[PDB]
């Protein structure tokens, strides 16, 4: 009836758009209980400590270790040298190096052949 | 130039006789002194360096390396005091000897006449800096941290020790004053080519050149506070001293030979300053961040040029103030929540408000506003690239950019937004921490109020 | 649809206690025990640094050659000089088209 | 300060839009319960507004007579 | 501009802070009446605005419309520039009538 | 200043101004402890209305999870109440 | 933001949701208040014309219809109360909030002022020690054994009890603190 | 100068800014009539823009088409 | 403009060239021509430091109304007698640059014209 909207990663869906939510089983049902029951155990285990009249300190969170953990530390024993790491390495490492250097290398080329054949404009040239 | 090292062999036995509750403040005041007693080695001249004796001398290049060295002492013994209150009194005493003696290592590196007795020197400067890092770090990664710190160097001065020696059956002489007057010419050849590399690797290993970088962020990390703080103040411009001082031999050879070298500073600028964009950890974006600053000042070093140099003195001093200063704020917070992810503690302004402006100013000076020290160097060396090739305002113009970006992403995530709700043990701000700020900020507006001290003999 | 009975008590007991807080925060009469000429704007804040600025420029700024540069005044057609005495003639005898 | 609220019934849609918005929709069976709610926004000071034009010469009057009798002086003036 | 370009800004803050802070002009009714020194303020800074003869803004902007139309010049950018001339008023206008003419539209509380 | 101090007894008021100007509810068939299912015989649509004109005449908004519930003009005249710290 | 949500929405709290929706944005499109009321009083008829249908899926599939509906006729410049979530005073007075905990470090001279205060928060405070193992020993006893399954936390029952977990929720600092 | 809310009426008015709104609208059209009386050549233009087709060839120094 | 939609979608070989004009000799169609005199000597304009735009064949009134300008300072409406004269001067100065711009257009049409027409003449 109307013009479709339609999906990209930088701008989502909408889940009053979502066909998943508009078919729904007894199966998707538990799933939902499950997760909010997941949900209201992690909310009362941090609220029991937050509301403590005896806790100084940081509630620490084992979650935000796991995730400063698996962005650091957890990366290289978990590497595997494949072709697609391999050359996505060999790119994004070599190639940027090379481009600059030829492109520098042949400016500095032109600007000394300019200089010996005295066609420059130098005047005023004092400070380098 | 035994006026300023005496007082310091005299430091140690007098932290090593002191009374068990005086041994900071005996420390601190003898330091202070020392500093100011070096603050006269800023009289130079236009012509020659100070030459005190056959063995050291003070040029224009080294006078601002040994106050900064002299006046980080008193800051590091200030900010160290407070995570060493539970120790035995012998092993605060063994710290503080560790101080000392790094201390007394980079005072005689700066001022040796001959090249092998900097050599000697600046290899024992090694030595207090593993010691401290293996010994008071808080986590288990130093000693990981410790390994990285001493081979990646010592694979890079190995060879410079041979070289050295080979020089001195060559022209007779390692004496710097000797070897400026009696230069000559470096050819084409293959064995120039290895001498050159010889000559380079280890103050590139030191600034460091990126892709030799990987020790940095793990000994800066993982050190305590006043190893950080002496590891990216001081420790880090011994490379950019020692190129400056050997490039004296290598002409006409860096011509071409810097090629390779420029282009890894230039795009690593950018990839440091890129990385410095998504870290979890605060201390890791101080360290990314001195390595791009190092990366400018070995493009400044590699052009040869009097601009250049004279930028790149000024950054390294710079640097050194700037850097030391953000590691002690980020320690402040971590002593505070024992964890150095950056987004546990926000909103930190409303809790701790002239901490706030300590960062602020730390932030301020980070991305080079003018007219601090830090842009008068930043902006030399830039000119001075685009003398060597008009291209390069691209490059340098995209890490202006990324680098107030990171600067700017740091402070807004700690200080703005909302208070994290379960950290409650914020307590407020002690005199001995807002001193160290003040005393880190204002010589660098002092500085900038009179650059011509910290722009090198060019 | 509502509440059920244990959210509406939970909630009549919150809002007494939350009522009984906001009451707490009042100040009493002496909650803040403190503890133990008209044109004097423009003499220090006008004539003061004005005196100022004119002594460093005046035997200061002025003591070196070209600090204080001005450009050089408009000379008009019948002007007379101040220094030299010397007067600048008439314009060409102009056409007069009235 | 120690002011009431006005009477509610006092708020008639009468001699306002709301009253012909009532009336078209009488006419397709609908109802409008919250036009009372809304009548204060026609009632009182409010009834009547300007018009754009009339807002942009609002103090023309005024204006108009004071150039004319400055016009009047200055040309019985240049009769000294 | 810098003149009455403040002053509208400093017209829409008073509009601002009578109305509980709100922004949007769908919630401001008139006000011709209810503010009339601040409609008095803002339709003198929107006249000026759209160099209304003798204003402010007219000594700038209509002689800066002159020399581009008598000028040597991209016709493209000459075009351009009178849309946007018309469109300065095409807003202006909005400003004015959704703000002060018409019937309340802001919460009963006033 | 600013906007005065409001009171509980404002609230109300202002709620029962609201809810007498509503033409499916009789004026004096209305109390501040009337259900509006039961006792006034309403609908959920109706319901949502009376938020949404709550929301017009104090300027702020309701979440739905929070609107939901509200039954009668008491319930509201908390709600609006615990909203804005009024504690007198 | 008060209540514990539930694992799903119903059907009837999406079409109430989405009346709402349409409604706030209609008068967004509809700035006038008399033409507001005819669109929305045009809204609610055609709201309440599919209100008896007893198939639920035909049911669904006309609410699927409706939000595809409003997607594609969202006014994209719809008007947010000025403290809601996409508002121009949304967090505007956070900066200004600061926890009851920071007055503990009070130096004794800032606190040698408001003594009456301080002397009201330690009441206060001894009331929450009091009552802390009451209201753990309250929530030991009325979990399931599976742990909760709610967000929802009950009231206090016995005869001088608190309403568990209450601190945090009674000692906000303010919406207007400063 | 205490002015009360009024919860669905119009606000309360001092006569003192409408005198003040008033006086200076009235100020800035009299200035408008008295600048155009003074000044109207600033709108219409003061000099005749001159139509080229109304010269002749003799001022213009073109020949008769025959050199 | 009425000269664009001439040039641009009429016979452009007929229309002047602003970039490239003129194309004639000033003394073509004119038996003599009068050099177009100056009034303000260089060291004047010097000394009054106009601008290098300023310095037309206008400046001597421009001149004058810079010294009355300076003479009758606080009376800022005093200086409208020597500003008409200057108006006057610069509308002159465009005028003639429109008969400039007209002589043009009408010696490039006829020019062509009449060599077509020889060149015709020629063909037969
Ligand atoms: C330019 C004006 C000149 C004024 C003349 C006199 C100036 C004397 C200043 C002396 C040096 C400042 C001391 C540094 C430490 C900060 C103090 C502190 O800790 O706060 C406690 C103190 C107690 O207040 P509080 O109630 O407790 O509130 C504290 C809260 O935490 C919250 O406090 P807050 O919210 O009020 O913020 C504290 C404040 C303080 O934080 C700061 O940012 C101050 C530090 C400066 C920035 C450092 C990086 C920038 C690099 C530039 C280096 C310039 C140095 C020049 C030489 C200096 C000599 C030592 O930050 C700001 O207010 C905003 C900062 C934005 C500054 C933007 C200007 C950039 C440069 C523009 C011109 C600079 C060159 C001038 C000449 C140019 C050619 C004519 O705070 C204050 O009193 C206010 C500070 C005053 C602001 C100074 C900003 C302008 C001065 C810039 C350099 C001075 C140049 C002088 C030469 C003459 C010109
Ligand atoms: C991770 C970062 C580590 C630090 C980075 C250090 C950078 C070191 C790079 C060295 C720069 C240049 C070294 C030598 C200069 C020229 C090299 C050569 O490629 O150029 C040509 C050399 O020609 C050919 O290329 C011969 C060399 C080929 C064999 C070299 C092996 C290079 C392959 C890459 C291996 C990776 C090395 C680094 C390991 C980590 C020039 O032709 P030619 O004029 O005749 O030689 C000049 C010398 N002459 C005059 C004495 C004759
Ligand atoms: C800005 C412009 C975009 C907006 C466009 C929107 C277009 C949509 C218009 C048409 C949408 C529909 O009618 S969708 C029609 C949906 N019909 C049904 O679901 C029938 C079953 N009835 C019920 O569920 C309840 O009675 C209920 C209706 C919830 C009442 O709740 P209460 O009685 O318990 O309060
Ligand atoms: N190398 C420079 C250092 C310097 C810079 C600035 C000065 O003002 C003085 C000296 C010499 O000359």
């Amino acid at each position: 009836s109307f013009p479709k909207y339609k999906p990209s990663r930088l701008a989502t869906l909408p889940a009053t758009l979502d066909p998943a939510e508009y078919d729904i089983s007894p199966e998707t049902r538990k799933a939902q209980a499950e997760r909010l029951a997941i949900r209201s155990r992690l909310k009362r285990e941090y609220l029991l400590q937050y509301n403590d009249p005896n806790r100084l300190g940081v509630i620490e969170d084992p979650a935000l270790i796991r995730w400063t953990y698996a962005r650091s530390a957890n990366i290289y024993p978990n590497f595997r040298p494949t072709p697609k790491t391999s050359l996505l390495g060999a790119l994004f490492g070599i190639g940027p190096l090379f481009f600059w250097y030829y492109v520098f290398k042949t400016d500095r080329d032109k600007k000394e052949k300019l200089i010996q054949e005295g066609k420059l404009d130098q005047t005023f040239n004092i400070s380098y | 130039m035994l006026k300023i090292i005496i007082p310091t062999t005299m430091l140690l036995p007098m932290t090593w006789m002191s009374k068990h509750n005086m041994i900071w403040i005996n420390a601190t005041v003898h330091s202070l002194l020392i500093s100011l007693i070096s603050l006269s080695l800023l009289n130079q001249l236009g012509e020659n360096s100070l030459n005190f004796s056959l063995t050291f001398f003070s040029d224009s290049l080294s006078a601002p390396l040994l106050v900064l060295t002299t006046w980080l002492l008193p800051l590091m013994l200030m900010a160290s005091q407070s995570h060493l209150s539970k120790e035995t009194t012998t092993r605060k005493k063994l710290y503080i000897t560790m101080l000392i003696l790094l201390q007394l290592f980079l005072i005689m590196t700066f001022t040796a006449t001959e090249l092998i007795l900097f050599y000697i020197l600046f290899e024992a400067t090694l030595v207090p800096t593993l010691i401290i890092i293996t010994r008071w770090g808080n986590q288990t990664e130093r000693l990981n941290a410790g390994l990285y710190f001493l081979f990646y160097t010592l694979a890079g001065s190995l060879p410079l020790l041979v070289a050295l020696v080979y020089i001195q059956n060559t022209t007779g002489s390692l004496n710097f004053l000797i070897i400026h007057y009696w230069s000559h010419p470096l050819s084409n050849s293959w064995s120039n080519i290895f001498m050159w590399l010889a000559c380079i690797m280890a103050f590139m290993v030191k600034m460091p050149l990126y892709g030799l970088h990987l020790w940095l962020p793990k000994a800066h990390v993982e050190a305590p506070i006043a190893g950080s703080m002496v590891l990216a103040a001081v420790l880090l411009k011994l490379g950019g001293y020692g190129m400056m001082r050997i490039t004296t031999i290598l002409n006409p050879l860096t011509n071409y030979m810097a090629y390779p070298f420029l282009m890894l500073s230039m795009w690593g600028m950018i990839m440091t300053s890129s990385i410095c964009l998504r870290q979890t950890d605060l201390k890791s974006l101080i360290a990314y961040s001195s390595v791009s600053h190092m990366a400018l000042v070995i493009v400044a070093i590699m052009i040869q040029t009097p601009w250049s140099f004279m930028g790149a003195t000024a950054l390294m001093i710079a640097h050194g103030l700037t850097s030391s200063m953000l590691f002690c704020l980020a320690n402040t917070n971590y002593e505070r929540v024992h964890s150095r992810t950056m987004i546990l503690a926000r909103g930190l302004q409303t809790l701790l408000p002239l901490m706030a402006t300590w960062w602020l100013v730390a932030s301020l000076t980070n991305l080079a506003l003018p007219p601090s020290i830090n842009l008068i160097g930043e902006l030399f060396i830039i000119t001075a690239s685009f003398s060597w090739s008009n291209i390069t305002i691209i490059l340098m113009g995209m890490n202006m950019m990324i680098t107030a970006l990171y600067s700017l992403y740091m402070l807004i995530t700690t200080q703005r937004g909302k208070y994290t709700h379960h950290i409650n043990n914020i307590k407020p701000s002690f005199t001995r921490e807002n001193a160290l700020m003040a005393l880190h900020i204002l010589p660098l507006l002092l500085l900038t109020l009179n650059p011509k001290m910290i722009l090198g003999p060019l | 649809s509502g509440y059920t009975p244990d959210e509406k008590l939970r909630l009549q007991q919150l809002r007494e206690l939350r009522r009984r807080w906001l009451k707490d925060q009042e100040l009493s009469p002496r909650e803040p025990v403190l503890p133990p000429r008209h044109s004097i704007f423009a003499v220090t804040h006008v004539l003061i640094p004005v005196w100022i600025i004119h002594y460093y420029l005046k035997y200061h700024v002025t003591a070196k050659p070209y600090t204080v540069v001005e450009r050089k005044p408009r000379i008009f057609p019948g002007d007379t000089i101040l220094e030299t005495g010397e007067v600048i003639p008439l314009m060409k005898e102009f056409p007069d088209q009235h | 300060s120690k002011m009431e609220l006005p009477d509610y019934k006092q708020w008639k849609i009468e001699g306002t839009p709301l009253e012909t918005v009532q009336e078209k929709l009488a006419a397709r069976g609908l109802r409008d319960p919250w036009g009372r709610n809304e009548a204060w926004r026609y009632s009182g000071g409010f009834a009547n507004n300007v018009s754009f034009v009339g807002a942009l010469l609002k103090g023309f009057k005024w204006g108009f007579a004071a150039f004319v009798v400055a016009v009047g002086a200055e040309y019985y003036l240049e009769s000294q | 501009h810098a003149f009455f370009k403040a002053m509208l800004f400093m017209c829409s803050g008073s509009i601002i802070h009578s109305l509980n802070d709100e922004q949007d002009i769908r919630k401001m009714g008139g006000l011709y009446k209810a503010m009339p020194f601040t409609t008095t303020a803002l339709i003198i800074g929107s006249l000026a605005l759209t160099g209304m003869p003798y204003l402010t803004g007219f000594y700038s902007k209509d002689l800066i419309i002159e020399a581009v139309n008598m000028s040597y010049t991209n016709a493209w950018a000459l075009l351009m520039t009178l849309i946007a001339t018309s469109l300065t008023a095409a807003y202006s206008t909005r400003i004015i009538f959704f703000a002060f003419l018409g019937k309340p539209r802001f919460p009963p509380l006033v | 200043s600013d906007a005065p101090p409001l009171t509980l007894e404002a609230i109300k008021d202002r709620v029962l101004y609201v809810l007498k100007l509503y033409d499916k509810i009789d004026p004096e068939k209305l109390s501040v402890n009337s259900h509006f299912m039961k006792d006034l015989g309403l609908d959920s649509l109706d319901q949502v209305e009376i938020i949404m004109a709550m929301e017009d005449e104090f300027g702020f908004e309701i979440p739905d999870i929070d609107a939901e519930k509200l039954m009668c003009p008491q319930e509201i005249v908390d709600y609006i109440a615990d909203k804005k710290d009024v504690y007198e | 933001a008060f209540s514990a949500p539930a694992a799903y929405l119903t059907h009837q709290q999406k079409v109430l949701r989405l009346y709402k929706r349409a409604l706030r944005h209609l008068e967004s499109w509809c700035v006038h208040r008399d033409k507001y009321r005819y669109f929305a009083c045009l809204m609610r008829a055609r709201f309440d014309e599919h209100k008896n249908e007893k198939d639920m899926v035909k049911a669904t599939q006309l609410l699927r219809q409706a939000e595809e509906e409003f997607w594609y006729g969202q006014h994209p410049q719809p008007y947010i109360f000025p403290e809601s979530p996409g508002g121009t005073s949304y967090e505007r007075y956070e900066c200004y909030k600061v926890p009851e905990w920071c007055l503990d470090d009070w130096h004794p001279s800032e606190k040698a002022m408001y003594p009456d205060y301080f002397a009201k928060r330690e009441q206060w405070k001894r009331l929450r020690r009091e009552s802390w193992e009451r209201e753990v020993k309250q929530l030991q006893e009325e979990t399931p054994p599976g742990g909760p399954r709610t967000e929802a936390l009950p009231p206090a029952r016995k005869e001088g009890d608190l309403p568990p977990l209450w601190w945090h929720i009674v000692t906000r600092p303010r919406e207007r603190p400063m | 100068v205490h002015i009360e809310p009024r919860y669905r009426q119009f606000p309360q008015l001092t006569r003192s800014q409408l005198i003040q709104a008033e006086f200076f609208s009235a100020t800035m059209w009299f200035w408008i009539l008295w600048r155009f009386w003074h000044d109207s050549d600033a709108v219409l233009g003061h000099f005749p823009y001159p139509d080229p087709s109304q010269w002749t060839d003799e001022e213009l120094g073109i020949l008769p088409d025959d050199e | 403009g009425a000269h664009l939609a001439r040039r641009y979608l009429g016979d452009a070989s007929k229309e002047p060239d602003p970039l490239r004009m003129p194309t004639f000799p000033p003394d073509y169609g004119f038996p003599e021509r009068k050099e177009r005199e100056m009034v303000a000597t260089q060291q004047e304009m010097n000394d009054a430091q106009l601008m290098l735009q300023q310095r037309d064949y206008c400046a001597h009134y421009l001149i004058q109304l810079l010294k009355c300008k300076r003479d009758s300072f606080p009376n800022f409406l005093a200086c409208k007698h020597e500003q008409h004269d200057w108006d006057y001067c610069e509308h002159l100065d465009y005028v003639k640059r429109m008969k400039e711009f007209e002589r043009e257009r009408r010696l490039l049409q006829r020019k062509k014209r009449r060599e077509q027409r020889e060149a015709e003449m020629a063909r037969g």
